[PDB]
C-alpha cells in the first residue's frame, strides 16, 4: 500500500459527495481533525495555492501537487 | 458562464453543525435546529419560525444557489412553507416565511398552503422589494409576485432542489421535484428579466409553520459566483 495510495485514500476519504473534488467545506472537516476567521485563512490560503482554474475545487492531481 | 463553488456562503452534510451546535459561516436562529446531515429549519410543531443567514454579505455581480430540501408531513395539506433569500440585510426573525418583513431584495417562496383558496398550492413565488412591501400572508404573495409557478414540493420520495439563478439581471428558478434520484432532473418553474436587486446582500432560508405544520429540512445549501 504505496505513499501516493494513501493521498489517494486521503483524498477520496474526504470527498463526501463523490463528485472526485473537494471544495472548502469538504477541506474545513480535515482542517479540524479554532476561529472562523483562522479557519477561512487556511482554507482561503489553500484554494489560492492549489486550486489553478480557480473553481473553488481542487481535484486530485491539484491535491497532490501540494 | 464559468462558475466558482463559495464555500463560506454554503453549508452541507455529512460534518453541517460543528461541536458548540453552529453552523460554519451562517447565523441560524428561531426554531431552526441543525443536526450533521441537514438543518431543520422549522420542525412540525404548531406556529414555529425558524432560519439561517449567512454571517457576511456577498458581492457578486452573478450567481446560482443549489438548495436542496424536504417539505413533509402526515398530511396531503401542510403549512407554511419555506423561503429563500438574497437581501440587503439579514432577516433572522419574522412573520415572512419565518424571516423579517420590508426587505430589501428578493424571496424565492415554497408556499405549501393556500390562503387564498384559490387551489392554486402548493407553489413556488418570486417576491421583489424594496423595503417597503408587507408580504401579503393572506393571499400567499398573489399581488406581489413577480412570477410563479404549481409544483408539490412536498412528502416526496427523494429530495426537492432548488436552482436559483441571477445571471445578466434575470432570475431563474429550476425545480428538481425529487420523484427521482437523479439529481439533475431539473424542470423550468418561473423566471423574471430585467430585475435588479442589490450589488451586495446576505443569502438566507427560512421557514415557519401555523396550526398545520410540516418538518421543513434543508439539507445543503450551495452558492455559486458567475462571470
Ligand atoms: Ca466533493
Ligand atoms: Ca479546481
Ligand atoms: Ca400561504
Ligand atoms: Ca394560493
Ligand atoms: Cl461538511
Amino acid at each position: 500500500m504505496s505513499p501516493q495510495e494513501l493521498q489517494l485514500h486521503y483524498f477520496k476519504m474526504h470527498d463526501y459527495d463523490g463528485n472526485n473534488l473537494l471544495d472548502g467545506l469538504e477541506l474545513s472537516t480535515a482542517i479540524t481533525h479554532m476561529s472562523e476567521d483562522e479557519l477561512i485563512n487556511i482554507i482561503d490560503g489553500v484554494l489560492r495555492d492549489d486550486d489553478k482554474n480557480n473553481d473553488g475545487y481542487i481535484d486530485y492531481a491539484e491535491f497532490a501537487k501540494s | 458562464p464559468h462558475r466558482r463553488f463559495e464555500y463560506k456562503y454554503s453549508f452541507k452534510g455529512p460534518h453541517l453543525v460543528q461541536s458548540d451546535g453552529t453552523v460554519p459561516f451562517w447565523a441560524h436562529a428561531g426554531n431552526a435546529i441543525p443536526s450533521s446531515d441537514q438543518i431543520r429549519v422549522a420542525p412540525s410543531l404548531k406556529s414555529q419560525r425558524g432560519s439561517v443567514w449567512t454571517k457576511t454579505k456577498a458581492a457578486f455581480e452573478n450567481w446560482e444557489v443549489e438548495v436542496t430540501f424536504r417539505v413533509t408531513g402526515r398530511g396531503r395539506i401542510g403549512a407554511d412553507g419555506l423561503a429563500i433569500w438574497y437581501a440587503e440585510n439579514q432577516g433572522l426573525e419574522g412573520p415572512v416565511f419565518g424571516s423579517a418583513d420590508l426587505w430589501n431584495g428578493v424571496g424565492i417562496f415554497f408556499d405549501s398552503f393556500d390562503n387564498d383558496g384559490k387551489k392554486n398550492n402548493p407553489a413556488i413565488v418570486i417576491i421583489g422589494n424594496n423595503g417597503q412591501i408587507h408580504y401579503d400572508h393572506q393571499n400567499d404573495g398573489a399581488s406581489q409576485a413577480l412570477a410563479s409557478c404549481q409544483r408539490d414540493f412536498r412528502n416526496k420520495p427523494y429530495p426537492v432542489r432548488a436552482k436559483i439563478t441571477y445571471y445578466q439581471n434575470t432570475l431563474t428558478v429550476m425545480i428538481n421535484n425529487g420523484f427521482t434520484p437523479d439529481k439533475n432532473d431539473y424542470e423550468f418553474c418561473a423566471k423574471v428579466e430585467n430585475m435588479i436587486i442589490p450589488a451586495q446582500g446576505h443569502f438566507g432560508i427560512s421557514a415557519a409553520t401555523g396550526g398545520l405544520a410540516d418538518d421543513h429540512d434543508v439539507l445543503s445549501f450551495l452558492t455559486f459566483q458567475l462571470t
